[PDB]
């Protein structure tokens, strides 16, 4: 019944947690993809490329 | 200026001394690992003689 759906409406929860989704990391026209990665006091840049 | 055209003395004798000034060297990304369609092609060579060299 229309009684019951009403008195429903009003237990729902209307809660949206946010999105924080990272940007994945591309591809350069040359093939190299940049990774970063930090330690202690040091931050580094990997370039890796196809290769031997 | 009126000093530099002064024809007394050139000074060049005298070499440019750059003892006060630190020369920078930057780096740069090798251009033999760009990979192109010709490395490419060099790259499928050397995996396949990897193979064989086991095989």
């Amino acid at each position: 019944p229309q009684e019951i759906k009403d008195v429903l409406d009003s237990f729902r929860r209307n809660v949206q947690p946010f999105t924080n989704v990272a940007k994945p990391i591309p591809i350069d026209q040359f093939g190299r993809a940049c990774g970063v990665g930090k330690r202690k006091a040091s931050s580094a840049r990997a370039f890796v490329v196809e290769g031997t | 200026i009126a000093a530099a055209k002064d024809p007394k003395d050139t000074f060049e004798d005298i070499p440019l001394d750059t003892r006060h000034h630190t020369f920078t060297k930057k780096i740069s990304f090798p251009k033999e690992w760009l990979l192109t369609e010709e490395r490419k092609k060099e790259l499928e060579a050397a995996r396949q003689q990897a193979l064989l060299k086991d095989a």
